[PDB]
């Protein structure tokens, strides 16, 4: 049912070291329908190049994603990741915090 | 030791006009396959994504997907159509069985409805669910009629799919055995607002899912941890953040306890 609105994190797929290549993890989840849309975000400018897993769901039903890409951070640079669907009115964004 | 098999398919339905269907299994916590509806083909993703089958045997089942992927939608237009129920649909089926110590395996076949259960299969009909609206019974008499489409599924859930998976397992031995050891490193998270902080425990890179992650500050178990939830890493990995909340005052001699099986006894510990 468009009820359950997805839930959104970010993380390293290595501990930040700028300068040092690195992935970008994006977890959407437990949300459904299924249509979505997801942007990884580089100070506002969504990525070109970036994949995800194939979406699946969990028992409760609900549908999961794992967008990510190849990065290297900077103290200046933030990085977000920007979802849009149908149980939320504006595209929500969850920023990148190299600390949680 | 649950090593299942589990089919997953995603039914889309925009409007009677439009509509995808996608699909992967999952053998244990592994992704085997990946279906795509672009593709008229289900891709492997392992060497062993074939089990133990002849490359006859496989192409067997893939026509019985193409057909079915092909039968399921025309099917589902026109429940919606009698039924009468609004367009834009989700369907959703979670197949399989899970092969057991020599003899017997158990399985399962529940499709999902606008997020919901609303029937599957028991023994060798279709049953409608706890919940499961009314209309159910009604696409159920019919479904219940088709007698190949219902000796199909039951062959394949107590036939093939046991013989498949336990394929699958010998020949994928060498990978779900696999053991990955997790590095792990610490940091502060932001005060809320109370005059002290938040630590952060950070746990990634480690294979079999499972793991133990506890903040038990003194040596003698602490507790008040907040493990976060087990996030992925495309690489076949995990991820896994436990935070604690506390005063600055004490926060010292603090440690985080890592337990997991790709670490023997060694439970990491690092302080604060
Ligand atoms: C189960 C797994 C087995 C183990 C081995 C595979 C492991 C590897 C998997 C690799 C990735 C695959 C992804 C997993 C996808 C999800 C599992 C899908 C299971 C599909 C099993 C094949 C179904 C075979 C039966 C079928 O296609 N029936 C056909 C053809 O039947 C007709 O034609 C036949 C000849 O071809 C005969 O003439 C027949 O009499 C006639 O009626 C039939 O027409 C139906 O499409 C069968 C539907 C079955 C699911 C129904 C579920 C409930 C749907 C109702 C919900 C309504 C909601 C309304 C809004």
């Amino acid at each position: 049912m468009i009820q359950r609105t997805p839930k959104i994190q970010v993380y390293s797929r290595h501990p930040a070291e700028n300068g040092k290549s690195n992935f970008l993890n994006c977890y959407v989840s437990g949300f459904h329908p299924s249509d979505i849309e997801v942007d990884l975000l580089k100070n506002g400018e969504r990525i070109e190049k970036v994949e995800h897993s194939d979406l699946s769901f969990s028992k409760d039903w609900s549908f999961y994603l794992l967008y990510y890409t190849e990065f290297t951070p900077t103290e200046k640079d933030e990085y977000a990741c920007r979802v849009n669907h149908v149980t939320l009115s504006q595209p929500k964004i969850v920023k990148w915090d190299r600390d949680m | 030791r649950l090593f299942p098999l589990r089919c997953l398919q995603i039914s889309s339905f925009a409007n009677s006009s439009w509509t995808r269907t996608d699909g992967l299994a999952w053998l244990g916590e592994l992704q085997t396959h990946s279906w795509s509806n672009d593709s008229d083909t289900v891709r492997s993703l392992k060497p062993w994504s074939q089990g133990t089958f002849s490359d006859q045997q496989w192409e067997t089942l893939q026509h019985i997907f193409r057909v079915y992927r092909s039968s399921f939608t025309r099917d589902v237009k026109e429940f919606a159509k009698m039924l009468r129920l609004s367009y834009p649909l989700e369907l959703q089926v979670s197949a399989g069985c899970e092969v057991h110590p020599g003899n017997a395996s158990n399985n399962f076949f529940h499709v999902a409805f606008q997020g919901k259960d609303i029937l599957s299969f028991q023994g060798t009909s279709w049953e409608p669910t706890q919940e499961a609206p009314l209309w159910v019974n009604l696409a159920i008499q019919v479904l219940n009629q088709d007698k190949w489409t219902r000796e199909t599924v039951q062959w394949l859930l107590n036939g093939t799919c046991p013989q498949f998976v336990s394929g699958l397992l010998e020949s994928g031995k060498s990978e779900l055995k696999k053991q990955v050891k997790p590095k792990a490193w610490l940091s502060r998270g932001p005060s809320p607002g109370p005059g002290r902080l938040l630590l952060v425990c950070h746990v990634s890179g480690f294979y079999p899912k499972p793991v133990w992650v506890k903040w038990m500050r003194g040596e003698q178990e602490q507790q008040g941890t907040q493990p976060g939830d087990i996030l992925p890493n495309a690489d076949e990995t995990w991820y896994l953040r436990a935070t604690l909340d506390v005063v600055a005052g004490e926060a010292a001699g603090l440690s985080c306890r890592v337990k997991h099986s790709s670490l023997e006894g060694q439970d990491i510990v690092l302080y604060w």
